[PDB]
RNA sequence: GGCGGUUUUUU
């Protein structure tokens, strides 16, 4: 029985694969960053609904997904009121700043509102609560490499102001582009394409997390941002790739 | 000096969960002064040990008395003094974890240093006072000699 | 020894001026449609054309 | 920072095999001497056959193969003859080769057994193992068949071909009682005791010895018939020494040129 | 007003290396000092690293337009 | 059809050198000796002899490929001791040891033969 | 070749900082 | 000897330091040189070499053993403490960098080296070409305070 | 079997294995057991094979799931939980899950 | 300078 099954499988899968390849042997990514067939008919505005190659993608987890409201609040809020904990994490030249300056407090409140919004988006997007998702850069491994390189020593108070992390993440999101163009439609498409990745990036690099679990320094965080942007640009799909034959 | 730690320990239990390998076993030892737990993995073959045995364990950052901080490389052709001359079992590892009971307000009061001697693991749990010379990512030595008492 | 075979512009057929077939007739290996699809996936159009034209049956 | 002082003790000396023990040596040197016994050992053997008429039933190359496998004594001829490759003449000169002739023909009704005895050698000492036990059967001929050929045997070693392999079966054993633990027995009680095991019948294997080096290498060299066993040992030691001497000379020239 | 990606795709890089190696094999003036090599492919790779290949790539778009990039203008991947 | 002959495992070819020396640049006092047309017989013993020598920090032989008749012996001694002389002394002491062993074996055999 | 460009090389200028005071020698006339 | 057609002219940059120039080291000229090859020198190479050698007319020029950077560096870092009020400057020629001249001085309390290039029109310093040879040296003494 | 915790090598074996390493820096690592005799470890020798400063964690096949919850999380009795840091094997045995 | 078919084998 096993031998007969193997023979029929080898006889049918051959014709199946032949048809699958002849159906899409012409599809390819054009220089306009869009998948089209031989008739220039758009099949995907962006390859894989993202515009990224399937080689530089690894499995990761969405930290802000399936949390308990209270757990999420206490973990992604960065309390700027517990002066004892603020001294324990940051340095004295930053605790007084985060206490006095109210602009920083408003910025962190706005960041938490944006974090809550992204969590709701993930919940309405990924029903059933599935944290395992494929994304380009493995931010956890990158943070680990940065720690092991710069010798962070998670124990001493780090020197990284939350405003610095917030502005760095914002600048990094502005840099990573897929749909080049200041047009309203261009910006809308760019945001919709890199939505999940930016959500995951923000969820990983958070003020409270970066100040509690990672303890990265300024130079370490700068190197982390550089590495992330470089890896994302490298994972960008190369125009002129027979995505059709690859999928077949 | 470089003596990151030095203390006498006594053996009280070996491989409580059954001996897994054939040349290595767990040494659940307890201090005598500092009151500290020790979960060391030694080579039972070349350096056999039984229950009730006491050994003077000295975790150091270098084997030289003057303390020159060696770069870290196998150089047997060395006539310099060595602290290993009065120890029977020496191993070179790198502390890979330092857990502690920290909180969000008051500092930690109890630490636990996990070091790996190229395969053999040793956990040294105790107070957060005598474990100041232990830092993550750092080479250390074991240096243990059995006491005749 | 009964299976080893090579080629470097050996004999050509009469109908379609392409290499022969078979080790005895001193023929070349067949570049199957599956190999064509593999090369397409790689994206080596130059190599693909060289295999299906240059080292197959050049003609004007 | 120098070599060691090895000792030797023979336990059995016979005309077919020799058992000895080498003490105060290294495992690498012991294994090297063993491999030299098995391969690099000069010895004579048929190598260049010329058949003029073979009406036997076997093949024409079958005869040459069998003639090459037939041994030939070379107790005091291999040290005198030179390699035909390094010869300074043309054609197999008697100074670097021995000649053999075979001319048989089955006339009677009974089948013939062309054995090694038919190999009439031109030299007196270089002859197949038939001095002092039947002979090596080459082929069988029936009435009306024949075989005429002449062969030349040269000097060679096992590294070239198995015909120049004098040592039939070299048995080499070190540390009978698994003391150094070079072999871990999952169940020592299930393994027998070695022939040279000094351990009693109660204990399965000797205990562990950390500061223990491999010593006391027992060899049992069994000669095929060409060279005597002690002769094989001496020739192997001489060959290994010559290889080391040539390597040292080449190294000195290379150092001087640089 | 060029909108194509500023990186060199692997296909373009491989084709440019092969073409430059062929031009070099046909006896052509190099654009870099040779340290002591004779393989035209290696010379083309060195020229790419030095950013001196006298070639501009004409990338066509689906509409029909085309953008001309320069090996020394766009960033190289590898 | 492509089987190599049987003499290319020991006989030297016109142009090939028996032994070649190459100084390494990664660490001081390190030399690799490439020997052509040899096997483990003429390599394991030299490695063991070099190990016995205390001034040799490192000594190990390898075969780049079984089909290829060639070995590489990397040696590294103290800065006040060169690998060339290390190799020379190793081979010399090994030759002396083999000669002594041969003499002892010969006398043992001549004694065993009715003595 | 072993005789490449020399004058075509772009003379790179170095940068630096030195909040120093003015206390050097004056200037001379061109005559 | 590198290729064909073109020609190489070797001239003296100063006392010891020479320089080669290949004509299309790249030196551009007119096409009439084929009739009187004397012009490539009588109008470019010789005037450029004379401009380069004009430094010999000033006593502030020296050899420094073929323009040893280490010698100038040690001298400059020693004189800073031997005679702070009399810090000298030097102009030398390098043997490992034809067509250039090392102008050694102390911009600040740190070591640094600077070079000046010669051109057909004259010299080149800080990216500006000068038609004369003395104009650049007179402009340096005034604009070296940057 | 080479990356197990009970794997010890002598200087001779270590220096012989180092011969087959095309990316060896040329320096011999400090043995995991200096006295009473220099004994390297299988994991210590394999660390030199990992290029660069790679960081990763993996689980071994015969890894009991009821271990991370209880104690001995970062110190597995069965030598599981491969934790490579700075391109150096520390804990755990290699298998298909890691290679 | 040579063809079509069938069969048998191998991954
Ligand atoms: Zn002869």
């Amino acid at each position: 029985e096993g031998l007969i099954d193997t023979a029929v499988k080898t006889a049918e899968t051959g014709y199946i694969q032949r048809r699958l390849i002849k159906s899409m042997e012409s599809v390819m990514v054009k220089y306009d960053a869009t998948v089209r067939n031989s008739i220039n008919q758009v099949v995907q505005l962006r390859y894989g609904e993202d515009g990224l190659a399937g080689e530089s993608v690894e499995f990761q987890n969405l930290a802000t997904l399936k949390p308990s409201n209270k757990a999420f609040e206490k973990k992604f809020r960065f309390d700027y009121t517990n002066e004892r904990a603020l001294r324990r994490t940051l340095q004295e030249d930053l605790v007084k700043d985060v206490l006095s300056n109210a602009h920083i407090q408003n910025e962190l409140e706005r960041e938490f509102e944006r974090m809550r919004e992204d969590r709701e988006v993930l919940r309405v997007i990924f029903p059933t609560g599935d944290s395992k998702v494929v994304l380009p850069c493995n931010l956890l491994r990158m943070i680990w490499n940065a720690q092991k390189i710069f010798h962070i020593n998670p124990r001493l108070p780090s020197d990284l102001h939350p405003i610095k992390v917030v502005e760095g993440v914002k600048e990094l999101s502005k840099k990573l582009v897929i749909v080049n163009g200041d047009d309203p439609l261009s910006r809308q498409a760019q945001e919709n394409a890199t939505l999940l990745f930016n959500i995951h990036l923000r969820s990983t690099l958070c003020s409270r997390r970066m100040a509690e679990e990672f303890r990265l320094s300024g130079e370490a965080f700068d190197w982390l941002l550089g590495e992330i942007e470089s890896k994302f640009n490298q994972a960008i799909a190369h125009p002129g790739e027979m995505v059709g034959a690859l999928a077949a | 000096a470089g003596i990151l730690f030095e203390d006498i320990f006594d053996v009280k239990d070996i491989d409580p969960e059954g001996k897994k390998f054939d040349r290595v076993s767990r040494l659940h030892c307890e201090s005598e002064s500092f009151k500290m737990d020790l979960i060391l993995d030694v080579n039972i073959q070349i350096y056999p040990v039984d229950l009730g045995d006491k050994f003077r364990l000295v975790i150091a950052s270098t084997l030289y008395e003057d303390g020159t901080l060696d770069d870290g490389e196998y150089n047997p052709t060395d006539d310099r003094p060595s602290r290993a001359d009065q120890f029977e079992y020496v191993m070179y590892g790198k502390v890979y974890r330092i857990e502690g009971d920290e909180t969000s307000t008051e500092a930690a009061t109890r630490l636990s240093a996990y070091v790996s001697y190229g395969g053999l693991l040793m956990r040294l749990q105790g107070d957060a006072n005598n474990l100041h010379g232990f830092e993550v990512d750092s080479r250390v030595y074991l240096l243990m000699k059995k006491l005749a008492f | 020894d009964d299976k080893i075979h090579s080629r470097a512009r050996g004999p050509i057929q009469i109908l379609n001026r392409q290499p022969m077939e078979g080790r005895s007739r001193d023929g070349g290996l067949r570049f199957g449609e599956m190999e064509r699809d593999c090369q397409i996936a790689h994206g080596a159009a130059q190599f693909l054309r060289e295999r299906l034209f240059e080292a197959s049956d050049p003609y004007q | 920072p120098y070599a060691n002082q090895p000792t030797v003790r023979i336990t059995e000396l016979t005309d077919e095999n020799v058992k000895f023990i080498i003490e105060n040596t290294d495992l690498a040197v012991a294994n090297s001497i063993r491999r030299v016994f098995i391969a690099e050992v000069p010895i004579i053997a048929i190598d260049w056959v010329q058949i003029d008429a073979n009406s036997s039933v076997l093949h024409d190359e079958f005869i040459a193969h069998r003639l090459g496998l037939i041994p030939l004594t070379s107790d005091d001829i291999v040290d005198k003859l030179q390699y035909s490759r390094d010869c300074t003449c043309e054609e197999f000169c008697p100074e670097c080769s021995v000649e053999f002739t075979l001319d048989v023909r089955c006339n009677e009704d009974q089948t013939r057994h062309v054995t090694s005895r038919d190999l009439i050698s031109n030299s007196p000492r270089v002859i197949p193992v038939t001095s002092r036990q039947d002979d090596i059967l080459i082929v069988k001929l029936r009435k009306g068949q024949e075989l005429r050929l002449r062969a030349y045997a040269k000097k060679g070693f096992g590294k070239e071909h198995a015909k120049w392999n004098p040592t039939a079966g070299v048995a080499f054993e070190y540390d009978p009682d698994n003391a150094l633990r070079h072999t871990v027995y999952p169940k020592p009680e299930e393994w027998p005791k070695s022939e040279y095991s000094e351990l009693d019948e109660d204990e399965s294997q000797a205990p562990y010895d950390p500061n223990g080096k491999p010593e006391r290498f027992y060899y049992n060299v069994e000669s095929c018939g060409s060279l005597r066993p002690e002769t094989i040992v001496l020739s192997a030691l001489s060959g290994l020494k010559k290889k080391l001497s040539d390597l040292q000379t080449q190294l000195s020239h290379e150092i001087q040129s640089d | 007003k060029r909108i194509t990606t500023p990186y060199m795709t692997k296909y373009e890089r491989a084709r440019v290396l092969g073409t430059r190696a062929l031009q070099i094999a046909m006896c052509a003036p190099v654009m870099v000092e040779l340290e002591g090599e004779t393989d035209p492919l290696l010379i083309a790779m060195k020229e790419l690293k030095a950013r001196k290949i006298p070639i501009i790539i004409r990338r066509y778009l689906p509409d029909g337009s085309y953008e001309d990039w320069g090996v020394d203008e766009l960033i190289i991947s590898d | 059809m492509n089987a190599p002959p049987a003499f290319e495992s020991f006989l030297l070819f016109e142009g090939e050198k028996k032994i070649t020396i190459n100084k390494d640049t990664k660490v001081p006092n390190a030399c690799l000796f490439t020997i052509n047309k040899e096997d483990h017989t003429l390599g394991n013993i030299i490695k063991s002899q070099l190990l016995k020598d205390p001034q040799v920090l490192f000594a190990g032989y390898k075969v780049p490929h079984p089909l290829e008749h060639k070995i590489i012996i990397r040696v590294q001694t103290t800065p006040d001791y060169s690998p060339q002389e290390a190799f020379t002394n190793a081979i010399t002491d090994l030759i002396s040891e083999l000669s002594l062993l041969e003499e002892r074996f010969r006398v043992a055999i001549k004694d065993k033969q009715e003595g | 070749g072993a005789t490449p460009a020399y004058g075509a090389w772009s003379p790179s200028v170095g940068s630096g900082m030195t909040p120093g005071a003015a206390g050097f020698s004056p200037s001379a006339a061109s005559d | 000897s590198k290729g064909e057609n073109h020609l190489t002219v070797t001239w003296k940059v100063s006392d010891g330091i020479y320089q080669h120039v290949d004509v299309r080291a790249t030196l551009w000229i007119n096409s009439e040189e084929f009739e009187d090859l004397d012009e490539i020198v009588a109008r470019y190479v010789q005037p450029m070499a004379s401009f380069a050698r004009d430094l010999l007319n000033h006593k502030y020029y020296q050899d420094c053993s073929g323009g040893d950077r280490k010698k100038l560096e040690e001298l400059l870092i020693k004189t800073k403490k031997e005679k702070p009020t009399f810090i000298p400057y030097f102009i030398c020629a390098c043997k490992e960098l034809p067509g250039k001249f090392l102008l050694g001085y102390q911009p600040r309390g740190k070591p640094r080296i600077e070079y000046v290039t010669v051109t057909p029109e004259g010299f080149r310093y800080r990216g500006q070409i000068f038609p004369t040879v003395n104009g650049l040296f007179r402009w340096f003494k005034d604009h070296y305070q940057d | 079997k080479f990356t197990k915790r009970d794997v010890f090598l002598e200087r001779g074996e270590v220096m012989n294995l180092l011969m087959f390493l095309s990316t060896w820096d040329g320096k011999v690592p400090q043995p995991a057991i200096l006295k009473p005799r220099p004994l390297w470890t299988g994991k210590q020798i394999f660390s030199l094979i990992i290029p660069g400063h790679i960081n990763c964690i993996r689980t071994h096949s015969t890894h009991p799931d009821d271990e991370d919850s209880g104690p001995y999380k970062h110190i597995s009795p069965g030598d599981t939980k491969v934790v490579v840091e700075n391109g150096e094997l520390i804990m755990g045995i290699l298998c298909k899950k890691s290679l």
